């Protein structure tokens, strides 16, 4: 993962039960960004049709 | 398990004696397992599987 | 009848015993309970007022 | 006018016997054939398992052969093959049947737990297997011969016999035979023979075993059904499309394994067909007469017989039963749940910025929800041309349909739920507020309630489509709607973590600040102060108020003053509403006080005014918790610095324990002890020492030296106020950490010195391991537990629902506070408040009505009941409640989510199993005054002794203290032979000694005076010679009636008090002498001949809980050791013991017939044995069990048991639950009794108390003078009292359904519904909230014209 | 939107027939019998009907009265329509 | 919502034309119920009016 500035301390109720507030810095940085890949199959069968 | 033997005492909640229980159990890697077992009349036993 | 109390395992509880005398009564528990592994405690005459 | 034919809405069900007649009522024709399809172009194979002609086409609307395909087509069966063209739906629902060759037995009614072809023709099973297995002949109508009916026979004996009379006997074997029993078979008949033979012997089993039998006969003659269909002559085949072939991918099939079965039984029956029409040998067709009976048997239930596999596939293949019970333990489709559309589900999350009764609801989500709602709105304003484009345009998102959204959005709200549901809480309706997101944000306020954290918990949403829902969902399950527990009155909307810090904070004061002593003229000028860095949020501040009060009647009441305070609270103030006190908010406002802030207000203002003020106390408090920039810091917990000493001394205290048990000084077992006791002791020290070092810890200084308050060190504030972490918590991160245990679960004399701020060597982690793992299994398992329970207990309640209004009964339970040792474990206020009155109760002076008869008792009543002195108040409740099936509102209370009484028709037994279950998930020598009062003797016999104290000489003593108010405080149990320094009416002071005595001593002591003589002790018979050789001093020791000699064993020894002639002191008052006899074991004081007086002792004589606890007692389990209790009143004697055990004989002052018991000698006992005992007195110590507190009791005293113990379990956890939903499950639980006298119903029988009462009630007048019969109360386990159910469909959920159904079958059963379940299994309105309007007016216009 | 039913549930006691009669109402509304007795704030028939309730100028009395008078007005109308079948005879 | 074949469509024709209401029926789960236990020589049926 990546380790970043962290300070602790109630905001306005948004961290209120185990819950983050996350700066826009770190979803622009784009350094937690994940990247997927799928795999998408496509059967081409045979019917009595 | 371990395959071997294995002596074991199954003491307490037997026939509430107090007199406990004593077990003896042969379990090999492959086939069938040999027990030998006491009872409240001090009687050995024995019972395959 | 009579409610004989009998003990064993983890637990207790009463069973009818139907006879004519209490001492029977205990002797028809004991030999229609001991027998088995499971402890005789208690005997009780059944009450009922009526 | 014309009853009915066609199906209109239907009432209620029946079950019962199918005739052949009436199973070929439903074929629409014989499957005479094992083919399915035609293996090419697949097609259902006509007279096969599937068929078109038989039962449907394979298409809608269309004929098999395909010659008339339209839709116009409809009555027309075609000419090539029949086949009716009508919709394939029909192929779901047509049956067929199979024509049997040879009769084959029901399975289920062979096999069934009584085995009822078995106790019908009341032939043993073993013989009916043996008969239909044609291993020996039964005879049938015998007729006068050499041989009875019912017996068997075998072949040779047949043959003999047969040999003997051609006619007039007759014998058969196999399945005809068994037909042909039950088909000659007389109901009427011999049921005038059981009649008769009932009248004549007179004994219990006889006559009980006769009477049963009776009963089940009679009961299946008015039952309609009969004996022969018991044996199956047609078998009926289900419907194809409940058995599909349907195909998949790849050309694969995939179908029932019914149709395996199926198949099996129609082959082997033709080939029983075959085989008859080749006159095949009997060993042939016997075989294949068993053959088909195996496989009709493994068709209807699998499992029974052999256990048959289908076919490529070891797994054996699941059968009708199989199809019809399911799986998963007890569930059968609508309990164990179902998939539901309009719903959906995601992450949940924050949004503070909501209101109490809105949700954020994520775009995308909302639009495919009410994506239905947004095609017809988009046409119906003309947006699109028709459904189609409206699908489109949704498709498209085009912008117009987000505003065309939130218009549907509005006034509909959506239901919000959490996976593990227990508390109706567990579903809130909110509104919709459409959030840019794929999270679902939620209101932290209601956090508390769905128990929901914010560390990746989900929660579903779902549509509530009505109108009725709608309206359901708003003024039902809304949030705003409930602002409080179900369980008790008190508030669930309470301030959870970071909002309860905020006040805290807020509400704090600092010894000095900016602003110390200023004024200011209001709480205006008080946030204009604090926002402008002028003065501190917390200083000493004299300000300006105005507070209210609703004291006026009806009216607001207007008063201003000037109010010592802090900046704070008064900032604070422009908060609160009206007519609360400034006195709320001036304190330090923990998480406690800012809840009875809330409630206060609910109870005062209102709902609306309490529902704001909420949301304001949330904003507030998240505001002023962010401002206060509270953090931890590992500066922050504090360990004490004489910690390192405390070890130190302790780690030497051990060292002396080890030192003694190398010299022998001290055993292994007692320095163990010793060790830990000690270094158990150690942990107390330090933690009391972190705590003194931690909350008061701050030292400041105004204009001078030093003063010190409370610390405003950050964790010590969260901890204080209540937002997260407690003292023990606490504990472990500064003070040294508790004493493992190793998984042997003795405790380690090795405790944890380091704690989590210090580091952890590799030993004392490793240790803490056993405690971590063994924690997680433990909620783990104890989160099964509770579903169990609360599964349970929704089980034995269910359908009871408030039904009738007021049922008018003064009967009640007395309300008293529970007084439970020193002091008050529970108030009056709290079992009282909500629970309206049974009759008017009245001032220490009399003839003055406070509170009139029957009167909700709210909050101001209450407070009433307060200023005066009152400590009792009957109440009226629903185990006391007379209105049958059901509870009476006036009985119940008003406490809901409301504060209004309760409503008519909401069903309690739901919302009380609910509450009970919730919270369970959280479960596992001398008497000295407390407190200044005056003493109280209740229910004591006693006498003053010689050296003018006082000795008790009863066993059951209590006392209690009443003050000058004339309340009862302190309540104690003062034991035999105790000597009170006071006496009734007297006066104490706070720690003033007034009872003393010993545990170990049972000591005799003598009320008269006089010589003591001795009677029947004779030397090395009854007693024994023993002296002391540290004294000299002796006693004669009484020897135990066990151990003594030969005719020693006889004789009861005694002390008889004698007066100056020699006479006999008589016990006062009484014709009766005084002679007080010696027990075994028990040492003697005074000698022969040596005068005594009163209080001297004549001879003095030596000696689980949790959860699985509220589990026994509900099932009202009885325990391991039972306390025995006197079954009659009257003196107790010791006969000649017997066996190993004891004679106990009690002797009836009153009228004759002394009962003895046995009770085993070893056994401790209690009571004086020259003594009398009331009923219910305790022979011996020991828990009791519920049957004998019913029984010798009564129904008021173990309903107190149950409800005190269960409540001893819950409160001790900090567990609040109000007696009330207690009381319904015991109502629940004592319901059944067994009657005892005559002249309506049967003698023994087992039978509801409200069924009875509702008989005998009616029997009091006109019928017979009074014929009505006398019962007793009956307590049983909420398991067992759940088994009881008048509805068949309900029984079916729970209980085993093949025993069920069958047992219902055969006795004819109509399920009229009325109750919850089988409602909701049946898909209808249920008989109780909004629906028990419309259920009561059917039930009006039913049994009616 | 009405935020708490509280008021309304003054009016008829119950609570659960308050559920009912405002469901009757507002289908009065909903599909179109009628339009409503008090402004419309763009509530919705829910909300509609439930304010109706608060104003204590519907419940189920008065409900049951004006459509037993709608059956007077229909049977009111129909009168020679159906006095014109003593063809039956 | 779920079981009842009718219901659900019935339902949605009504959703769409701005009529807020339900005409229940027999969930589909039950009546396959009563064929199932009517398949068996169990006779249940519904009566009355
Ligand atoms: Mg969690
Ligand atoms: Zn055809
Ligand atoms: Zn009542």
């Amino acid at each position: 993962g990546q380790n970043m500035r962290v300070a602790f301390m109630p905001w306005n109720g948004y961290n209120f039960e185990d819950s983050i507030l996350v700066s826009e810095r770190v979803v622009q940085e784009d350094r937690f960004t994940t990247i997927h890949i799928q795999e998408l199959a496509c059967v081409s069968r045979d019917t009595k049709l | 398990r371990s395959p071997g033997v294995f002596f074991d005492s199954d003491k307490g909640k037997t026939h509430s004696s107090g007199k406990v229980l004593y077990n003896a159990r042969i379990i090999p890697y492959r086939g069938s397992w040999l027990d030998f077992e006491f009872d409240p009349k001090d009687n050995l036993f024995v019972r395959i599987d | 009848k009579f409610w004989a109390t009998v003990e064993s395992s983890e637990h207790s509880f009463e069973v009818p015993i139907y006879a004519e005398t209490l001492d029977e009564a205990l002797e028809l528990a004991e030999w229609q309970y001991v027998p088995a592994g499971f402890e005789v405690t208690r005997v009780r005459p059944c009450v009922a007022p009526k | 006018l014309k009853a009915q034919t066609k199906t209109e809405e239907f009432d209620a069900i029946k079950i019962a016997l199918a005739s052949p007649d009436m199973i070929r009522s439903w074929s629409f024709g014989e499957v005479k054939k094992p083919e399915t399809i035609n293996y090419r172009t697949f097609k259902p194979e006509r007279d096969g398992l599937f068929c078109a002609r038989i039962f449907g086409p394979v298409k809608d609307y269309e004929c098999l052969c395909g010659k008339y395909k339209r839709l116009k087509h409809r009555g027309v069966i075609c000419e090539k093959c029949g086949v009716e063209v009508t919709q394939t739906k029909v192929r779901r629902e047509r049956m067929g049947h199979i024509e049997l060759a040879s009769p084959t037995a029901h399975i289920w009614f062979l096999k069934s737990l009584p085995s009822r072809i078995g106790l019908l023709l009341d032939m043993p099973l073993r013989d009916i297997e043996r008969v239909l297995y044609f291993e020996s002949y039964v005879v049938i109508e015998g007729g006068m011969t050499n041989l009875e009916r019912q017996q068997i026979l075998t072949e040779e004996q047949y043959l003999d016999a047969l040999e003997e009379f051609g006619d007039e006997f007759d014998a058969k074997m196999g399945a005809e035979a068994i037909q042909a029993l039950l088909k000659s078979m007389d109901l009427e008949q011999e049921c005038e023979q059981l009649r008769e033979e009932l009248n004549e012997t007179n004994s219990e089993t006889k006559r009980k075993k006769l009477t049963k039998r009776i009963k089940l006969l009679e009961a299946f003659v008015q039952s309609g059904n009969k004996p022969e269909w018991m044996i199956l002559t047609v078998l009926p085949v289900l419907p194809p499309d409940l058995r599909p072939l349907v195909p998949l991918d790849g050309g694969r099939f995939a179908t029932s394994d019914l149709n395996d079965l199926y198949r099996r039984v129609i082959n082997r029956n033709n080939r029983l067909k075959r085989l008859l029409d080749l006159a095949a040998p009997d060993i042939i067709v016997r075989n294949e007469k068993r053959m088909l009976q195996e496989a009709v048997d493994a068709l209807l239930d699998n499992g029974r017989r052999g256990r048959a596999i289908t076919g490529s596939n070891k797994r054996p293949l699941k059968s009708l039963a199989d199809m019809i019970k399911g799986k998963q333990g007890r569930f059968r489709q609508n309990l164990l749940g179902k998939r539901v559309d309009y719903s959906g589900r995601s992450v949940i999350t924050v949004g503070p910025y909501l209101r109490l009764h809105q949700c954020g609801l994520p775009k995308k989500m909302a639009l495919e929800l009410f994506k239905p709602f947004i095609y017809g709105k988009l046409e119906l304003r003309g947006l699109a041309t028709t459904i189609k484009a409206a699908k489109k345009m949704v498709e498209r998102e085009e912008a117009v349909v987000w505003d065309i959204l939130d218009e549907v959005i509005r006034e509909h709200p959506v239901l919000l739920n959490r996976a593990p549901t227990l508390h109706r809480l567990g579903i809130q309706a909110f509104e919709p507020v459409l959030i840019e997101g794929k999270a679902i944000q939620l209101h932290p306020l209601v956090c508390a309630a769905y128990n929901a954290d914010f560390d990746g918990d989900q929660m579903a949403v779902h549509v509530p489509l009505t109108l009725e829902a709608q309206l359901e969902a708003r003024a039902l399950m809304m949030s705003t709607n409930n602002i409080l527990s179900p369980a008790n009155g008190e508030p669930i909307i309470v301030p959870s973590q970071d909002v309860v810090l905020g006040l805290y904070y807020m509400t704090r004061d600092c010894v000095n600040a900016k602003g110390e002593g200023m004024v200011l003229t209001g709480p205006k000028e008080a946030e204009r102060l604090y926002r402008s860095g002028l003065a501190s949020l917390h200083a000493r501040v004299k300000v300006r108020i105005t507070e209210y009060e609703k004291d006026a009647n009806g009216e607001l009441v207007a008063k201003t003053s000037l109010k010592d305070t802090t900046v704070g609270r008064a900032i604070l103030w422009m908060i609160v509403p009206k007519g609360l006190p400034y006195s709320i908010v001036n304190q330090a406002l923990g998480k406690k006080a800012i809840s009875k802030m809330l409630n206060t207000c609910y109870r005062i203002l209102g709902l609306k005014p309490t529902v704001i003020f909420a949301d304001q106390i949330m904003y507030t408090g998240f505001a002023y918790a962010a401002r206060s920039g509270a953090s931890v810091g590992i500066d922050d917990m504090v360990i004490p610095e004489k910690k390192h000493e405390i070890i130190s001394e302790a780690e030497a205290e051990v060292a002396e324990i080890q030192e003694q048990f190398q010299s022998g000084l001290v055993t292994a077992g007692e320095r163990y002890n010793k060790v830990i006791d000690i270094w158990a002791a150690a942990n107390d020290r330090v933690s009391k020492a972190m705590m003194d070092n931690l909350q008061t810890e701050t030292v400041i200084n105004r204009d001078g030296q030093e003063e010190k308050q409370v610390s405003f060190n950050s964790i010590y504030m969260m901890a204080d106020s209540g937002a997260r972490g407690s003292a023990a918590q606490i504990r472990q991160l500064a003070g040294m950490r508790g004493l493992m245990a190793k998984p042997d679960g003795s405790i380690i004399e090795t405790p944890i010195t380091a704690n989590f701020r210090e580091g952890l060597n590799v030993l004392q982690y490793f240790i803490s391991t056993h405690g971590a793992r063994k924690g997680l299994a433990d909620t783990a398992l104890k989160t099964a537990n509770s579903g169990y329970l609360t599964r349970r207990l929704v089980d034995v309640a269910q359908d009871l629902v408030v039904t009738e209004d007021d049922c008018g009964t003064h009967e009640g339970i007395m309300m008293t506070p529970v007084i439970e040792g020193g002091d008050v474990k529970e108030p009056l206020r709290d079992r009282v408040l909500g629970r309206v009155t049974a009759e008017d109760v009245l001032k220490p002076g009399t003839a003055d009505i406070l509170v009139p008869r029957n009167t909700l008792l709210h909050e101001q009543w209450c407070d009433l009941l307060e200023e005066n002195s009152v400590d009792a108040v009957k109440v009226r409740s629903v185990v006391s409640c007379d209105t049958d099936f059901g509870v009476c509102a006036h009985c119940y209370g008003r406490d809901l989510a409301r504060g209004h009484i309760i409503n008519k028709g909401e069903a309690i037994g739901v919302i009380a199993a609910q509450s009970i279950g919730e919270p369970g998930t959280q479960l596992t020598s001398s008497i000295q005054v407390k407190n200044k009062g005056s003493i109280k003797l209740s229910n004591v016999k006693s006498v003053v002794n010689s050296s003018g104290k006082l000795v008790i000489t009863s066993r059951n003593t209590e006392l209690k203290l009443i003050d000058e108010f004339g309340r009862t405080k302190e309540s104690y149990k003062v034991p035999y032979g105790a000597v009170l320094a006071k006496g009734d009416g007297e006066q104490v002071a706070g720690g003033e000694t007034v009872a003393n005595w010993d545990p170990h001593t049972m000591p005799v002591i003598t009320e008269v005076s006089g010589f003591v003589r001795f009677t029947d002790m004779i030397d090395g018979q009854t007693i024994t010679r023993q002296t002391d050789e540290l004294t000299g001093l002796s006693s004669l020791v009484v020897l135990d009636s066990a151990e003594r000699t030969a005719g020693g064993k006889d004789l009861r020894p005694a002390l008889k008090i004698v007066d100056a002639q020699g006479n006999d002191v008589l016990i006062p008052g009484t014709d009766m002498p005084a002679q007080y006899f010696l027990p075994g074991k028990a040492i003697v004081q005074l000698e022969d001949g040596v005068q005594i007086s009163s209080g001297d002792t004549l001879a003095r004589i030596p000696q689980t809980g949790g959860l699985p606890r509220v589990a026994d007692l509900f099932e009202a389990r009885r325990p391991k050791e039972p306390a025995i209790l006197a079954e009659i009143s009257g003196i107790v004697s010791f006969g000649k013991e017997t066996k190993g055990k004891r004679r106990l004989v009690i002797t009836p002052v009153d009228g004759s017939d002394p009962y003895e018991e046995m009770i085993p000698k070893w056994r401790q006992l209690n009571v004086f044995e020259g003594e009398r005992v009331e009923r219910g007195d305790v022979i011996s110590d020991g828990p009791e069990a519920p049957h004998d507190i019913l029984r010798l009791r009564g129904v008021h005293a173990v309903t107190r048991y149950i409800v005190n113990e269960v409540q001893d379990v819950y409160r001790l956890q900090g567990v609040k639950i109000n007696d009330k939903h207690i009381e319904v499950i015991v109502r629940q639980m004592l319901r059944k009794a067994t009657i005892v006298n005559a002249g309506s119903s049967d003698f023994l029988e087992g039978e509801q108390v409200e069924y009875s009462r509702v008989k005998i009630a009616n029997r009091e007048l006109e019928a017979n003078g009074k014929v009505g019969a006398t019962y007793s109360r009956d307590l049983l386990g909420i398991t067992k009292a759940s088994l009881a159910t008048e509805s068949f469909i309900s029984a079916a959920s729970f209980q085993e359904t093949t025993r069920v159904l069958t047992e219902a079958a055969v006795a004819g059963k109509r399920d009229e519904l009325r109750g919850l379940k089988e409602n909701v299994i049946v898909g209808r309105l249920i008989p109780a909230g909004t629906g028990y309007a419309y259920h009561q007016d059917r039930m009006r216009r039913r049994a009616a014209g | 939107a009405r935020v708490t039913v509280q008021d309304a549930v003054e009016k008829i006691g119950n609570r659960f027939d308050l559920v009912l009669v405002a469901a009757r109402r507002a289908r009065q509304m909903q599909v179109g019998g009628k339009d409503p007795l008090v402004p419309e704030e763009n509530d919705k028939t829910t909300v509609i009907a439930l304010r109706e309730i608060e104003e204590g100028l519907i419940n189920n009395q008065i409900l049951d009265v004006r459509e037993r008078q709608e059956q007077q007005e229909q049977e009111a109308a129909e009168l020679q329509a159906v006095t014109a079948i003593a063809e039956g005879r | 919502k779920s079981d009842d074949v009718n219901g659900r469509t019935k339902m949605y024709k009504n959703i769409v034309d701005g009529n807020h209401q339900m005409e229940p029926g027999m969930p589909e789960s039950f009546n396959v119920l009563l064929k199932e236990i009517r398949s068996l020589g169990i006779n249940i049926e519904l009566e009355d009016e």
